[PDB]
């Protein structure tokens, strides 16, 4: 005789999502996204100064 | 000391469903034990009473019983219909779990 039962009192938090941009250091990027990075070779950025 | 205390402690895993909370309504996340002496210390120089009336659930907690369930049932004769009845009586009280 194996009885099951569940609460009615308390509830778990089984996960806690941390999205990047809910955090204070998502200033510090430029998060821009590919859908294809890795067909990419060697990228490449300019600067004038 | 004191902030010492109430960051040293990860927050548990279950939600009530009834919650203590304020007149206000801000909810509340913790309970200290002293003794009495030492409450007479805290209260004069280094807390501050902020409320004295709060919210308090008074039912208990009840359950949604989902048990393994038992059949004993006499059954007078050796018939087809006579034995379903115990096949019956596993739907009968099934029913009344519900």
């Amino acid at each position: 005789d194996v009885e099951f039962d569940a609460l009615l009192g308390s509830y778990c938090n089984t996960l806690s999502l941390v999205r990047f941009l809910e955090l204070g250091l998502s200033v510090a990027c430029v998060c821009t996204k590919f859908p294809e990075l890795a067909y990419m070779n060697e990228g490449r950025v300019q600067f004038e100064v | 000391w004191l902030v010492d205390l109430t960051t040293a402690t990860q927050p548990s895993v279950a939600v009530p469903r009834l919650t203590h909370a304020d007149t206000r309504g801000r909810p509340v996340d913790g309970v200290l034990v002293t003794t009495a002496p030492i409450k007479q210390r805290l209260l004069q120089s280094f807390l501050k009473v902020e409320d004295t009336e709060a919210d308090v659930p008074v039912t208990y907690g009840e359950m949604v019983l989902n048990g393994a369930n038992l059949v004993t049932a006499l059954v007078m004769g050796k018939a087809v219909r006579s034995l379903d009845d115990v096949g019956r009586h596993l739907l009968e009280m099934q029913e009344e779990q519900l």
